[PDB]
């Protein structure tokens, strides 16, 4: 079939029966580094089992007059378990990713959500509501961490940018008439080999609500949200004591 | 002697029992084979139904 799937990697499994396939991030695979094009010279460690897994790192609630929600990675696992370990303890990091949403709800709600993956997603200022202030997003705002940040202004991305071409990026959509989750498959996405997992950020998360959640008074109100993720075919270099941020 | 067509064609006197199961011999408990992930759709075990 097509609308039932399984997912299980390390000691973890998804399940779920309102699938819509999976999108595998720009038709490839996430693979390890090759030797002509490593560029250091130690032996990079790949923990394996330890770190390949499913984290489920929180949940957000869904309202009739939500903007939306955005995750930077892997800001959201760098201080989570062995894979936050090993990349507070190590100078490099390689490693793609697979993303599931979860949203349910009853055959009598509806509501379309837009989840997509933006490499690079540097987010702008409103440069002090005129125009001449010279401002740059906050700590709270480019690195929220594990519990998100919501937007401002959804119709520009925040980056001055429109939504509606956010399409020609990895996404799904989670309507609710159809499916109730979604999977993207992203490989490594980087011009280097390898590169800090604390400065550098390798893409964006997003999830904005196209059409508004509507239900009649009766039914169930509180319809969450919840992002689960994995780290995969992870590539740590450059070992020296542990650094906080 | 039998000359009807639903006489000769009757399964009545079948005495034999038909077996779905069958035993199989184990001196030992069963191994563990190596499994690595697997991420695709359509194919799911975990899902049963009591």
């Amino acid at each position: 079939s097509d609308r039932v799937a399984q997912l299980t990697i390390g000691n973890s499994t998804i399940t779920t029966q309102e699938a819509a396939n999976i999108i595998v991030g720009y038709g490839e695979w996430p693979s390890y580094c090759s030797d002509s094009d490593a560029t250091a010279v130690d032996k990079p460690t790949r923990p394996d089992v330890s770190v390949n897994r499913f984290y489920t790192l929180d949940t957000k609630l869904w309202e009739k007059s939500s903007k939306g929600w955005y995750w930077k990675f892997p800001d959201v696992l760098t201080e989570t378990g062995v894979f936050g370990q090993n990349a507070q303890f190590h100078y490099l990091y390689r490693s793609g990713f697979c993303i599931h949403v979860q949203c349910n709800a009853s055959k009598f709600h509806q509501g379309a959500l837009l989840v997509a993956v933006l490499p690079e997603y540097v987010i702008g200022s409103v440069a002090g509501g005129t125009g001449t202030e010279d401002t740059h997003p906050p700590y709270k705002q480019t690195q929220p961490g594990a519990d998100g940040f919501e937007l401002q202004h959804p119709y520009v991305l925040d980056a001055g940018i429109p939504i509606s071409q956010l399409t020609v990026c990895p996404h799904q959509w989670i309507n609710l008439r159809t499916n109730n989750c979604a999977t993207i498959i992203v490989p490594y996405i980087n011009a280097l080999p390898f590169d800090s997992a604390l400065n550098h950020c390798n893409f964006g998360l997003l999830v904005v609500p196209i059409s508004p959640l509507d239900y009649d008074q009766g039914a169930t109100p509180v319809i969450p949200i919840t992002i689960t993720l994995a780290p995969m075919c992870s590539e740590f270099a450059g070992l020296r004591q542990a650094v906080t941020q | 002697g039998d000359r009807v067509a639903d006489v000769i064609e009757s399964s009545i006197g079948d005495s034999v029992s038909r077996a779905l199961t069958r035993a199989l011999p184990a001196p030992t408990g069963q191994d563990t084979q190596v499994s690595s992930h697997r991420l695709d759709t359509g194919k799911v075990p975990a899902l049963q139904a009591a």
